This record gives C-alpha cells, sequence and structure tokens, in this order.
C-alpha cells in the first residue's frame, strides 16, 4: 500500500542439457508417410 | 534529506555540539546489502 | 547418406552479394516462386493417360 518496493535481478536456474548423441550419431532424419519401415542387414560371408 | 545524497554508500559527518563542552564528533553511515544473484552458483564445502 | 543444411546470408558484409535470388512474385507476402505449370498439372497428365490409353 505504501511499501514502494522495488525488483533486482532475478536469477534464471538453468536446467542442465547436452545431447551428445543426435548432434554426433544420429546426422540423418527421415520422416514418415507410411505407417512402417523397415530395415535391411545384408549378411556377407563369402566363401 | 536537506543535501539530496538520500542515496548513497558512505556519508562522512562532523559537527560539534553547543552548551560548555566544546564536544564535536565524527561520523559515517551506510547501508549495505551485499546479496548475490544465484545462490545455488557457489558451491561450499566444510573439508575434513 | 544424412541431408546437412547450412546457413547463407544474401549479401556479404561489404554488399557482395552472396546468394541471388530471382524470381516473380504475385502478391505481397510471397516468399516462393511457383511454377506455371500448377494450373495445368491434372490436365497434362490426364492427356498424357488418354493418349496412352
Amino acid at each position: 500500500m505504501y511499501t514502494t518496493a522495488q525488483l533486482l535481478a532475478a536469477n534464471e536456474q538453468k536446467f542442465k542439457f547436452d545431447p551428445l548423441f543426435l548432434r554426433l550419431f544420429f546426422r540423418e532424419s527421415y520422416p514418415f508417410t507410411t505407417e512402417k519401415v523397415y530395415l535391411s542387414q545384408i549378411p556377407g560371408l563369402v566363401n | 534529506q536537506r543535501e539530496g545524497i538520500n542515496a548513497s554508500a558512505r556519508y562522512p559527518k562532523n559537527w560539534v555540539t553547543t552548551g560548555d563542552p566544546a564536544r564535536e564528533f565524527t561520523m559515517i553511515q551506510s547501508a549495505p546489502l551485499m546479496l548475490l544473484a544465484d545462490p545455488d552458483e557457489f558451491v561450499s564445502v566444510q573439508l575434513a | 547418406m544424412p541431408q546437412k543444411w547450412t546457413w547463407i546470408p544474401r549479401e556479404l558484409p561489404g554488399g557482395r552479394a552472396s546468394f541471388i535470388h530471382v524470381f516473380e512474385p504475385v502478391e505481397d507476402g510471397q516468399t516462393r516462386g511457383a511454377n506455371v505449370f500448377y494450373s495445368v498439372m491434372e490436365q497434362m497428365k490426364m492427356l498424357d493417360t488418354l493418349q496412352n490409353t
């Protein structure tokens, strides 16, 4: 009512967060139009 | 308030008292509220 | 292999145009040009199918 408070700077409390994976191991990003995706591994052991 | 220095860090002041004793003083006033924005930034540990 | 992006300014700080973009906008706020074939895509496709059949 008559306190005439003054505001100073406010701390932010930033969260600790860093991928290290998406930026390092997952360079390629692919979106889907289909409802499923297959993956193929070709076993090559030529005799 | 007379000198309009309501906001400051230090305020010297000298004056002499009336009457038979020629008594005069020296005086400095301050209101320090030294603070920090982040209380959790510093990590204090008592070693043992 | 991954498709990687890179950001390029249109002009250099000295004024040299780094990336020239040329097109003909049709209305205010347009950002990308449109090929003239949009209005006739279905006609062309269906006439190709017509000649084939």
